[PDB]
């Protein structure tokens, strides 16, 4: 099976 | 931080840090703590990082 797609990272940009 | 509690990966899972723990489908990933909604913290190959909640299921 396809690997999810990756949230998005935890950042303060 | 987080004791006797447990994930397995469902998928590979390779980071784009150190910050970030890589494992494979399959692993045994030792929970630490959680980051967000979407992002845990635990341990599995030697190495400590974050990585998505999304990419394991959490085991009894």
């Amino acid at each position: 099976k396809p690997q999810p797609a990756v949230p998005p990272r935890p950042s303060a940009d | 931080l987080i004791k006797h509690m447990r994930a397995e990966a469902l998928f590979d899972f390779t980071g784009n840090s150190k910050l970030e723990l890589n494992f494979k489908a399959g692993d045994v990933i030792f929970l630490l703590s959680r980051i967000n909604k979407d992002w845990l913290e635990g341990t599995v190959r030697g190495a400590t990082g974050i990585f998505p909640l999304s990419f394991v299921k959490i085991l009894k």
